[PDB]
């Protein structure tokens, strides 16, 4: 798969986003290639092997 | 006598990519090691209010 | 100066683990339908010619005309593919099942993987795979080429236990190396269209000639310059045992045949050799001089 | 892409220093090896090294002689590299005097193995062979490592001398009375059928003919006897399926002025052989024919 | 009148302009230096000048869109000329000889027993058999054919854009990635149909393995020998093995619609043929996305047709009936507009 | 006589090089248009999404898919050819501004590039054949205003940092501006000033005249491309073809029991069984002319 | 149809021969009479004897 | 000896009109054979003309043309022609002299020309009672059926009344390959066809005594069980049962 959580630690730019009809749908109808959505607070961001 | 008046040539017109207005969509960037790179990926991390 | 090549690109993205699979085939033949310069991966390889109903002979007949090409150097985002020149030595990877000794005359054949699985799968990519033609010594091609033609002639006779067993014997060649059974062309009780047309090309030549050649041999044998056509008139009889005390003294010849149809039968005899010609004469495409240890690479002078 | 860049003449490798010199000029290190000039750098000839056991070296020390592989059954001696001369003992064309002459020369178990493996098989001779080219640079040891040309001219290293193809005189034949300016050499095995065994008769047929159809047409002229004997065996024996009666393979070419007699000299045994001199090798393949 | 009815489908190709729109900096195009490889035919040296480009997209949603702007002219004949199956399936023949001799002479198709290698090849595969005709005054031509029940309702089925197959197959309704449920909705007759909830408006096409399925599903057609050069307008409705595989989440679907949904059609020859795949412009086909087909103007009799040509601007759209005879009004006023507007 | 050929060869080389460079530029234009034509959904798709954006807060329910499909089918038949049916200026203007309002904003937008003189800021470009823009200049002459756009003048470059050579070799991966991440991670700061693709290119800008349109505070560029396809052998990618499958019954049988007859005051068919059962059907050609299928 | 053999449910395809075999669902009763008036019209028997 | 030359210079002797040297400038990169292969050839030995004979036989040409050295013309000018002998496996352009159109990927063959019939080319380059005939390059399938027609003419010729042979040859000579028609120039039964008659009847009769009992029977087995269009015509050529 694609390694996430590098993404939650590597400083990202920050940019005004724009998707018609919000984000959850266009992440749910497979507009984007790879995606992952977590609900609580996945402590994987904290594990660094 | 049978007269050949002037011989004539088509004069070509050059067009350039950046001169075109369609380049308003592109954001062209040279990258001399482009044949090496397999794929380029951009990752987005948007939290939902 | 740079060597002449043919660049190839993959419409579908490539994985880091995928591009490593190409470095394995960097020295392997990759047939191309047509000489061009830029080529999408779709037109690359033999997979475009896969069919469901069409069989081995379709692949062979189109494979004769495709432009052979080695892979040269993976670029990550591109692939070079050198077109071999006649009379210069090129190394080739041993995709064929059989090990090559030095001096062998190799030739290209469609892949002939049989039922139980062995190492086959490499480069699944977007519902697409890079099938590669077998490279095989000339005699093994001459033998495989006939095994299929005989299983085709038996495709009509699967009720019999004797043919049922003989087909199995033709199915498993026994070569000077590990053995490789040949897939049966017959399937679903019914023969594929290519082998059927080829078997017709053979049986027409086998039958149309027998009734036709007597009208000509009877006339040629008169001259006697060659001195064997009289002996050939007896060869026409197709008797196996010595003749009984009965009918045969001369071969059977057609009677009265209407003046024009004899031209049409004659020309239809020649139309069937053209259908058969793709299988009649295999052609060498490489002649290996030295072989690498483990018979894995070879360095063949190119032919064709 | 500049206008001048296409305008440049093609650059020959001798004008540029050797690639090893191009590295040593950059890094200045000086090995004991003389990489100032590379040997064998101008050779259109393609070659291959073949280990051949010492029982087969005789009459091959002279550069120029066919190498023919011979597949036989047994998995341990997978092949064996016969000369053209060693194959002459089996041929029916060769003179009995020449045959008994040279048969003494092959008094080795390695060579006698060749006669045994020739007798052993029911299947025809032309199937088991695959010509490899011509000898040069005999390694000449307890086991010679013969260098064999696959294509191009035979010649010395440094091109100081041109090796010549040697063909034993009894095998050499010419169809025509007026030789052309250039003529191709073809090797021709021709089975003449007979009861206990179909004995082969080898020949080497130089001719200006190149077209296959005209070549086989003229060939059936002299070989009408063998062809009619094949047809006669075809009807004499039922459920016997004997195949092709001669087989021709293109062996190369020579200028037809070079051809002239000579003799090989070995063990004080003179052997009369025709000598194509500047014989370029360009291998073909066995072409079955009736 | 024999017992059955026909429901010809017929694609028509329109030359047209597009207008694209795209945002600023909608996709970056990284490029490297062009490199010039060289070749020589010894009569002349071609040089080839490659260049590499990769286009990262720079928009989360769709940054660009398109509309069909202007139809200039029609390429297709819009004639009837139903497709000759005798050339689409050249190999098949009646077992009896005299009956097939008589049938060929009645249908107008015959083969001469020359065994020309062109005839051998054609019966074997392809060969582009038709060889265009003397003077084409209209253009490309085709029609298709579905043997059907006369009882077929039309007021619920033929007046409105709908599926020729007899059973609606819009994978957009079906749950995505649901093959067990997509195969029922397109095939099963116990589960109630889409648009009209009757099980099957035509049984002889909507069943799995019906005559029209085995006749036009290319997966079925392959097992019989058939000419692949000839383009069949109906097959897109019956290639069920592919459309079952097309149902995917909405955006994968509208990405698929831009890439494969096109159907190349050869443009110079008289009749439609499958082009050398992707060599030409691919022809977009919106009806493929919905798996429906648009009614065109049809009348049983000349009297109802005269009233249309004599009538007002809106005359062609209205459908009418007369005790047995009908007029199926067009959904799109192209017969009013592309023609009269000129 | 020989110097003439010596000069003619040089001129043929120069011609074969200038024309190939120009073919390269036109091929780059062509490929960038081919890319958009593969990433550009049709109008009705974007419009249905732009109308049903609110309701679908989650992966859409079984019912919402049916609403969306219905809207696709409706928009398709009422938007298929626009300059062909309608030419109402107030409606064509509404449709074109609807096309711009339906397109989503790009990730990165550099204020400096493509700025019209006098403070205007461009948003996108729309392209079409000549005969289309000639209709638009007539219908919207009030809004189109030729202006001097400040386009970027040179390709950018994306040079590799020294640290990237190691990560490319050991790990087969390259993150842009590795050295900036090392600083922001050590210093603990979360945001990045720029994400490197806006970092590269377009430092030097040059003017060029363009036509722009006001679409409700949007300024879209209008650009014809037929200029680059004159006398070429490649078909314009914007000219396309559209197939439409049609279907018609022939030889049906309407019920006798529940039979009925609207118009009958108009026609009067002769009493005959041939008038009773339909056996044929009638259509019309590309040019209007009666056509028959028996 | 699906006939029932010796504890099997073997399927049985069988030619329809006459046009009348089509089910009265697909070729209704009045349809055949209308079609027969077509044939008696074709024979010039529109008023039958 | 001096090895075979790659570049060969041809010199005309007869006075060349300014009109005719222009035909050769349009004739560049054509396939022109020579028998001799020296470095400085005469114009007399150019092309096929030297082998025209009173016999007027087409097969004599097909046979003598096989032996000639094919050369590709190059760098034509006043006073000089520069024929090139091609090397095996190396690419070359080839000018399309004949009307036949060349499909991509097709192989080519060299056979003596087959005049259209009613019309002939004017720019023959005839001079001094020496016409410049050159062999046609045709796609392989057409070169196959021209020879198949010639051989059928040779086989049918024997054992048939001379009037019947006229009716057959009247049609066996015309060929409609690729929608163009062509006609064999004076095809004549000869000794050159006779030896081929002998070899064809011999190989085709030894074929009859090599097919197995099942190999001949396969068609009977096929038709009794399955039928298709290919099989209909093969049921016809099988005369009776």
């Amino acid at each position: 798969m694609e390694n996430w959580s590098a993404l939650e630690l590597l400083p990202k730019v920050g940019i005004p986003t724009d998707f018609l009809t919000h984000v959850k749908t266009s992440a749910g109808e497979e507009m984007f290639e790879a995606l992952r959505i977590y609900y609580g607070d996945d402590p994987e961001r904290y594990n660094i092997h | 006598f049978e007269a050949i008046f002037g011989t004539f040539c088509n004069r070509l017109e050059w067009v350039y990519f950046l001169t075109s207005g369609l380049a308003a969509a592109a954001h062209a960037i040279k990258f001399h090691d482009l044949n090496k790179l397999t794929t380029g990926k951009m990752l987005f991390h948007v939290q939902v209010p | 100066a740079m060597e002449a090549n043919i660049f190839c690109t993959f419409d579908h993205k490539l994985s880091i683990a995928d591009v490593g699979k190409l470095t394995k085939l960097v020295a392997a033949v990759v047939p191309i339908p047509q000489r061009l310069h830029l080529i999408k991966h779709y037109q690359l390889g033999l997979h475009q010619f896969v069919d469901h109903t069409r069989g081995y002979v379709r692949l062979r007949g189109l494979l004769r005309n495709m432009t052979l090409t080695l892979m040269r150097r993976v670029e990550g985002n591109q692939i070079l593919l050198h077109v071999p020149t006649h009379g210069l030595l090129y190394t080739v990877l041993n995709t064929g099942p059989v090990t090559w000794e030095k001096g062998d005359a190799l030739c290209v054949l469609p892949p002939l993987f049989h039922g139980p699985l062995a190492r086959e799968n490499l480069l699944t990519l977007g519902q697409w795979e890079l099938v590669l033609p077998w490279i095989v010594p000339m005699p093994l091609a001459l033998e495989i080429n006939q095994r299929l033609l005989i299983m085709g002639l038996f495709s009509l006779d699967r009720s019999y236990e004797e043919v049922k067993a003989a087909v199995q014997q033709l199915q498993t060649i026994t070569f000077r190396d590990a053995t490789f059974t040949i897939p049966d062309p017959v399937i679903d009780q019914h023969l594929l269209i290519d082998m059927k047309t080829a078997c017709l090309s053979m049986s027409m030549v086998a039958n149309l000639a027998s009734e036709l050649t007597m009208t000509y041999v009877r006339k040629l044998a008169l001259e006697d310059s060659s001195m064997l056509l009289v002996k050939c008139q007896e060869l026409l009889m197709r008797l196996d045992r010595e003749r009984s005390v009965g009918e045969p003294r001369t071969p059977a010849r057609p009677q009265h045949v209407s003046p024009d149809d004899e031209i049409a039968r004659l020309s239809a005899l020649f139309v069937m050799l053209r259908q058969l010609d793709d299988l009649i004469r295999e052609q060498v495409v490489f002649t290996v001089c030295d072989v690498s240890p483990d018979n894995k690479s070879a360095t063949c002078i190119f032919k064709g | 892409m500049d206008a001048r860049a296409v305008a440049k003449r093609p650059r020959d490798p001798a004008d540029e220093d050797n690639e090893l010199v191009t590295a040593l000029k950059a890094k200045r290190e000086v090995n004991t090896i003389s990489v100032r000039y590379l040997y064998h750098a101008d050779h259109q000839a393609l070659t291959a090294r073949f280990f051949v056991p010492e029982g087969l070296v005789e009459f091959e020390a002279q550069p120029g002689a066919l190498l023919i592989r011979m597949e036989t059954g047994c998995d341990s001696p997978r092949h064996l590299y016969i000369s053209l001369y060693l194959l002459g003992i089996r041929a029916s064309n060769v003179s009995a005097s020449t045959r008994c002459l040279l048969e003494s020369v092959y008094t080795a178990s390695a060579a006698r193995a060749a006669l045994q493996w020739l007798d052993l098989g029911p299947h025809l001779l032309h199937r088991r062979l695959e010509t490899l080219g011509c000898v040069k640079t005999v390694s000449l040891g307890i086991t010679s490592l013969l260098t064999c040309v696959m294509r191009g001219y035979l010649y010395n290293t440094l091109k100081t001398e041109v090796f010549a193809l040697m063909i034993p005189k009894d095998m050499y034949l010419t169809w025509e009375e007026t030789r052309g300016r250039l003529q191709y050499v073809y090797l021709i095995i021709v089975y003449d059928y007979d009861g206990p065994e179909t004995r082969p008769g080898i020949y080497v047929l130089t001719s200006s003919i190149a077209h296959w159809q005209t070549l086989v047409d003229v060939a059936r002229g002299k070989f009408a006897r063998e062809r009619c004997s094949f047809v006669n065996r075809r009807i004499t024996r039922p459920r016997q399926i004997p195949l092709c009666t001669g087989v021709i393979q293109k062996l190369g070419w020579c200028l037809a002025d070079d051809i002239h007699t000579s003799f090989l000299v070995h063990k004080e045994l003179k052997l009369s052989v025709v000598r194509l001199d500047n014989f370029s090798v360009e291998l073909g393949d066995f072409r079955e024919f009736v | 009148h024999p017992g059955f009815a026909l429901t010809a489908v017929r694609t028509d190709t329109f030359e047209v302009d597009m207008l694209l729109y795209s945002g600023k900096s909608c996709t970056s195009v990284i490029i490297n230096n062009p490199i010039v490889t060289k070749e020589e035919r010894d009569i002349s040296t071609t040089y080839h000048v490659t260049q590499n480009i990769n286009t990262v997209d720079m928009g989360l949603g769709y940054t660009s869109n398109t509309c069909v702007a202007y139809v200039n002219r029609v390429r297709t004949d819009m004639g009837v000329r139903v497709q000759d199956l005798f050339r689409v399936f050249p190999m098949n023949v009646y077992r009896h000889d005299e009956v097939d001799r008589w049938i060929r002479h009645a249908a107008g198709v015959e083969r001469p027993q020359l065994l020309d290698t062109e005839t051998i090849s054609m019966l074997t595969f392809g060969s582009m058999s038709e060889r265009n005709a003397a003077a084409t005054v209209h253009g490309q031509k085709a029609a298709c054919e579905l043997i059907l029940t006369p009882v077929t309702m039309d007021v619920n089925y033929f007046k409105i854009p709908n599926n020729p197959r007899g059973r609606a197959s819009c994978m957009l309704a079906v749950d995505p990635y649901d093959t067990e449920a997509a195969t029922k909705a397109i095939y099963d007759h116990r589960e109630a149909d889409a648009q009209t909830f009757a099980a099957t408006h035509n049984p002889w096409a909507s069943q799995a393995g019906c005559l029209s399925d085995v006749l036009y599903n290319t997966r079925h057609r392959e097992r019989l020998g058939y000419n692949s050069k000839f383009y069949s307008p109906c097959a897109q409705y019956f290639n069920t093995e592919e459309i079952i595989a097309a149902n995917k989440t909405l955006f994968k679907t509208i990405d698929e619609y831009l890439l494969r949904a096109k159907d190349c059609i050869r443009g110079d020859t008289d009749t439609q043929y499958v082009c050398v795949e992707g060599t030409e412009q691919l022809i977009e086909n919106p009806c493929r996305l919905t798996q429906e087909a648009l009614p065109i103007l049809s009348t049983t009799t000349l009297a109802l047709m005269e009233t249309k040509l004599k009538g007002g601007a809106g005359a062609f759209a209205t459908s009418e009936t007369h005790f047995g005879n009908y007029v199926v009004g067009e959904i799109i006023p192209l017969q009013q507009s592309m023609l009269f507007n000129s | 006589l020989d110097k003439i050929l010596n000069v003619e060869a040089m001129h043929t080389v120069l011609r074969a090089l200038k024309n190939t460079a120009d073919a390269m530029e036109r091929g780059l234009i062509h490929s960038f248009l081919q890319t958009l034509l593969r990433k550009a959904p049709p109008y009705f798709v974007v419009q249905t999404l732009v109308e049903n954006a609110t309701l679908a807060r989650q992966a859409l329910n079984r019912i919402q898919r049916s609403n969306i499909l219905q809207s696709f089918k409706a928009k398709m038949l009422a938007t298929l050819f626009l300059l062909n049916r309608t030419r109402d200026r107030d409606y064509v203007l509404k449709f074109l501004t609807r096309l711009a309002e339906a397109a989503t904003d790009s990730i990165l937008d550099n204020p400096t590039t493509y700025t019209t003189s006098s403070g205007a800021k461009i948003s996108g470009v729309m392209v079409s054949t000549a005969n289309v823009m000639q209709i638009i200049m007539s219908l919207l002459s009030s809004h189109i205003t030729k202006e001097t756009v400040s386009a970027p003048a040179t390709y950018g470059n994306f040079v590799l940092s020294p640290e990237n050579a190691v990560t490319a070799i050991s790990y087969h991966s390259i993150l842009a501006d590795f050295n900036s991440y090392k600083a922001h991670l050590t210093s603990g700061q979360p945001h990045l000033p720029n994400d490197s693709l806006s970092q590269a290119g377009a430092h030097s800008l040059t003017p060029l005249s363009m036509d722009v349109i006001r679409l409700g505070e949007k300024t879209v560029i209008m650009e014809n491309l037929r200029r680059v396809y004159k006398n070429t052998d490649t078909k314009d990618p914007l000219e396309r073809n559209v197939d439409l499958t049609f279907f018609f019954p022939v030889g049906l049988y309407l019920p006798e029991d529940r039979g009925y007859t609207t118009v009958e005051s108009k026609v009067k068919l002769n009493d005959t069984v041939r008038n009773a059962l339909p056996t044929t059907a009638y259509l019309l050609n590309r040019d209007r002319a009666v056509q028959k299928i028996d | 149809t699906h006939c029932q053999e010796n504890s099997e449910t073997v399927a049985l395809c069988t030619p329809r021969i006459v046009i009348g075999n089509l089910p009265d669902g697909l070729a209704p009763g009045p349809f055949h009479e209308l079609r027969t008036w077509e044939i008696m019209e074709h024979m010039r028997l529109r008023p039958p004897p």
